[PDB]
RNA sequence: UCUGGGUCGGGGUUUCGUACGUAGCAGAGCAGCUCCCUCGCUGCGAUCUAUUGAAAGUCAGCCCUCGACACAAGGGUUUGU
RNA sequence: GUUCAUAGCGACGUCGCUUUUUGAUCCUUCGAUGUCGGCUCUUCCUAUCAUUGUGAAGCAGAAUUCACCAAGCGUUGGAUUGUUCACCCACUAAUAGGGAACGUGAGCUGGGUUUAGACCGUCGUGAGACAGGUUAGUUUUACCCUACUGAUGAUGUGUUGUUGCCAUGGUAAUCCUGCUCAGUACGAGAGGAACCGCAGGUUCAGACAUUUGGUGUAUGUGCUUGGCUGAGGAGCCAAUGGGGCGAAGCUACCAUCUGUGGGAUUAUGACUGAACGCCUCUAAGUCAGAAUCCCGCCCAGGCGGAACGAUACGGCAGCGCCGCG
RNA sequence: UAGUGACGCGCAUGAAUGGAUGAACGAGAUUCCCACUGUCCCUACCUACUAUCCAGCGAAACCACAGCCAAGGGAACGGGCU
RNA sequence: AAGGUGAACAGCCUCUGGCAUGUUGGAACAAUGUAGGUAAGGGAAGUCGGCAAGCCGGAUCCGUAACUUCGGGAUAAGGAU
RNA sequence: AUGCCUGGGCAGGGCGAAGCCAGAGGAAACUCUGGUGGAGGUCCGUAGCGGUCCUGACGUGCAAAUCGGUCGUCCGACCUG
């Protein structure tokens, strides 16, 4: 029902965010943005809540060199909330996810943005710190 | 409309100005403006800046 | 060959005679259409932007995700004293076009009415109108005036009433008032001639022509920019640092064969002072100027029910290079062509207003009032004497 | 001639962050004098404290001044149904 | 193709369309038309990938291919290769095909063809040859005319000013997701819609700085290295000395606001209705009909008009209406 | 289709027309990683010197005549012809 | 072949000595440029190619691998002041 | 371009070879530790010499081959009258 109310967005596509989850993976290579249709030369850019494909640069044999579907929670870029505050997290981090929104991992380290907690039920259930 | 007070000056924060930081370690700080986020992100302590009210507390400047 | 990756073209094809604007005060290309069942109103006004500004309140859109929560809104404050009617005209439809058919001037002309009718103000004898006040003292002069009016009854189609607006009242340094034509959109013609005579050499508010909560057009000369290049007049590609004869530039303009360069091609030329009509602007608040009773009332002017202070819509310290708003205003959501100073024309809308969103009741909460010439921090002065103490200039 | 604008000055706002000087029983300490007294006196001494949210800038493209000054029908080229 | 030629295909034969491939000729150019790609940019074509409107099934829904009006709006980000071409990864409604001197070098790069220096393999006694590979190898000139972007202007309206009209040109918005419908219609089950509504987003267009960010030589205010005014104070030099914060102004989907309605109809589905005592959307006539076309909104405003104001008191003047010479 | 390690079937590798190896070194040619940054996403702002205008001084290349387009034919892509 | 800083005949400032900024000046600070810079988040995703720019940089104290011709690599790499 | 004769010139730093001194171990052979020493067609680097890259500026230029940054070498097969 809620509408995702876009907002300012700095993680294209090759950013290395770090894993905030107990999987094992410690960073995330961003290599696209699903929901984008693209133009000449823009770099797909992913914000708070978007669900991205990541790759694990570095952590487990098992989680390197393969494709997951992932949700990025912090970016380091502010962002203005509908009422007029601008928030950062002074770090861009994300959780492995698959297809239907579970998270693959059983817990959060860090707070969560409130847009991603709202946007994806489980992450939240999950989230430690909201905002 | 919820007005917040600046970590690091104290000066109250409306709804239109200001801005949020949300630490790793799970807290939350408002600066009233760059100067302010800025002298945060520098570890610079309050206490010792004449201008902040935390500074005035401390040598008890007017009253 | 063909283009590899298709692109959308820069710029807009509607809008690029990229000239500075013949005329300075925004023309209101298109009136809305009358239809003679509504009582007779005047369907535009004439203000000057001063400044922006926020805005606090609660949305009512059900089944959105901010509903019932607190939003803010940018506001741009329109300055709109009333405004002075000093003559009418009629145009009478033909198969070539809308003609007009006959003027008809007031018997007293404001001296601000009258600067605008000479270039130099200084240097002439200001002898506008000298005879033509003359008309309404004499019986043949009123007798004349009867059979203009009659025959504008009789024949004109469309009646608008020629009003200048009030330079005393603003802080601008000109002092040359801005006259303009409005359409007025009502009942018969007839009655419409009636009721514009009625209101000639009389002021009109802001509050006759538009209300609160109503979604209008705002007409005005975007802010010039002077001679720029093609990046930044059609916001196109930056060629590579290694191009040897510049970068900021088109690089292929069009093909051989048609031996002539195209009127789509993107050309550096003038970019700004372009005439432009955005539409859909929400009108938040009709703000009431300064009035005495026995003290300064500046409260109706930002105070709300919510707040209940006696702060004015001007920040600390005024509005920054436009000067201090003491008459009535008018807030619209969201920014409006042109800079500070400039005159506005504010039309009403032209489409049927049937939206969720153009529907909606905007109820204030809070009105920002912290200086805008630089990082303000205190609402009113009375606040950051509070706040600061006695000071060493005390 | 809605008397106007200009210069200066005063406030409002704002930026930086606490001015020179003075005083201190603050000050890691050190030296001289001698009433060898080492909290005795006199000096050097990063810095600190009160004066002091002080000092400094602020329209040249910020707002009010109606506080002081001079000036403000004057200069040249024009066009006729 | 379970039955069945024409739902979708189609052998044996046969008729055409295109110059977006290579071919043949040498017609223009050897007193020189700068020889591939890639980047940028504009326009055009339909042999339609997707979106609008429809016809079709071996169309129950979903999915789907076949065909029609249809080029308005879109047709992406990357690993490899100089590559066109080619393959893979991811997103997406889709990643459809092309032209404009195989568009585009006084626009750019020079990566490899294609000077001169060299290395390797084959051939030749040899100098040398290699659509056999590798490396380094100067990309000149616009101030001329036209075209285009802007800016003064120009002939008429007796002169100027005013508010306006309009012929003409340009044109703009596009697509998708979530909730409800609804786990409903449909379907043995698995699966699984659609219309109207609500919230919003992709790309694009026009603006603007209240907030966030950027710039910052107000060289605004502190802090500092070297040196120089004897020192304190106040300063300056070191092509902007360096480094914090920073007013105003510009600026970022890096912040914010806005983006519209009618008419005629295409394909198609129909009404009445003979030709053809029956039947038929068609022959007369009539209805509904869309990202189509036109107009409206919007930008400019014609060797085009509009009514209105003042029209040279002068120290010599100069004009406007009337009448009859 | 790049880089590195193994296989030999080597169009046409190969032993002073020298083969293999090789510490140090190379303004020699390539592949990957760390940090770094406007190369880019996506451009924006500031400074100096020009470009702009004015006073003075003042050239050169080039020049059949000159310069608005659609189609046709032409010597097979026209500013002139229809 | 002066003085200061400085390892230094490095760069920067100053004294003796030399000069008018290098074939002209004035007024604004438009677009293209030439030469300098700065940029939120990502950090080579641009490009034939990290082209260009940027990063590290002096000194003191620790530490320093593979290989090797045992000489080197080496200021290796990486830390603190 | 090369050979010869006769003259001139080449800051400041790093690595620390032969040789030597002292201490410790050894039964000898000799070996380790701390110093002295300044050799090298040695390294960073100025003057000098040359011209990689930006395929930068200019390209009817300052110049019929110049300028800026970045560059290789700088005690010897060095530069030069």
């Amino acid at each position: 029902s809620g509408a995702k109310f876009r907002i300012s967005l700095g993680l294209p596509v090759g950013a290395v965010i770090n894993c905030a989850d107990n999987t094992g993976a410690k960073n995330l290579y961003i290599i696209s943005v699903k929901g984008i249709k693209g133009r000449l030369n823009r770099l797909p850019a992913a914000g708070v809540g978007d669900m991205v494909m990541a790759t694990v640069k570095k952590g487990k044999p098992e989680l390197r060199k393969k494709v997951h579907p992932a949700v990025v929670i912090r970016q380091r870029k502010s962002y203005r909330r509908k009422d007029g505050v601008f928030l950062y997290f002074e770090d861009n981090a994300g959780v492995i996810v698959n297809n239907k929104g579970e998270m693959k991992g059983s817990a959060i380290t860090g707070p969560v943005a409130k847009e991603c907690a709202d946007l994806w039920p489980r992450i939240a259930s999950n989230a430690g710190s909201i905002a | 409309m919820k007005v917040e007070l600046c970590s690091f000056s104290g000066y109250k924060i409306y709804p239109g100005h200001g801005r949020r930081y949300a630490r790793t370690d799970g807290k939350v700080f408002q600066f009233l403006n760059a100067k302010c986020e800025s002298a945060f992100l520098s570890k610079r302590n309050p206490r010792q800046i004449n201008w902040t009210v935390l500074y005035r507390r401390k040598h008890k400047k007017g009253q | 060959s063909h283009r590899k990756f298709s692109a959308p073209r820069h710029g807009s094809l509607g809008f690029l005679p990229r000239k500075r604007s013949s005329r300075h005060r925004g023309k209101v290309k298109s009136f809305p259409k009358d239809d003679p069942s509504k009582p007779v109103h005047l369907t535009a006004f004439l203000g000057y932007k001063a400044g922006m500004t926020h805005i606090v309140r609660e949305v009512d859109r059900p089944g959105s995700k901010v509903n019932k929560k607190e939003v803010v809104e940018a506001v741009t404050i329109v300055e709109t004293p009333p405004m002075v009617v000093v003559g009418i005209v009629g145009y009478v439809e033909t198969p070539r076009g809308l003609r007009t058919f006959k003027t008809v001037f007031a018997e007293h002309i404001s001296d601000e009415c009258k600067r605008r009718f000479y270039k130099n103000w200084h240097k002439s004898k200001k002898k506008a109108f000298t005879k033509y006040c003359k008309k309404w003292q004499d019986d043949a002069g009123k007798r004349q005036l009867d059979k203009d009016f009659s025959s504008m009854k009789k024949y004109c189609q469309v009646i608008r009433v020629l009003a200048h607006t009030q330079m005393r009242l603003l802080p601008l340094r000109q002092k040359k008032a801005h006259l303009m034509e409005i359409q007025v959109n009502g009942g018969t013609v007839a009655e419409k001639l009636d009721w514009a005579r009625e209101r000639l050499e009389q002021q009109v508010p802001v509050s006759q022509v538009f209300g609160q909560d109503e979604m209008i057009d705002v007409i005005g000369v975007t802010k010039g920019k002077g001679y720029k290049g093609v990046t930044s007049r059609w916001h196109t590609k930056k060629l590579p640092r290694k191009t040897h004869r510049g970068l900021r530039k088109v690089a292929c303009i069009g093909a051989w064969h048609p031996a002539r360069v195209a009127f789509s091609v993107a050309r550096a030329g003038q970019k700004g002072y372009h005439h432009r009509t955005e539409i859909n602007k929400k009108i938040y608040k009709i703000g009431q100027g300064y009035l005495i009773k026995d003290g300064k009332l500046i409260k109706n002017n930002a105070s709300t029910d919510y707040d209940l202070s006696d702060k004015s819509i001007n920040p600390l310290g005024g509005f920054v290079h436009y000067g201090e708003v003491t008459n009535d205003f008018v807030m619209l959501k969201g920014c409006v062509v042109g800079t500070k100073k400039r005159v506005l024309t504010l039309r009403k809308s032209l489409l049927v207003q049937t939206k969720r969103r153009a529907l909606e009741k905007i109820d204030l909460k809070f009105i920002d009032t912290t200086s805008k010439f630089g990082h303000g921090r205190f609402q009113t002065v009375e606040e950051k004497k509070a706040f600061m103490g006695p000071l060493k200039k005390d």
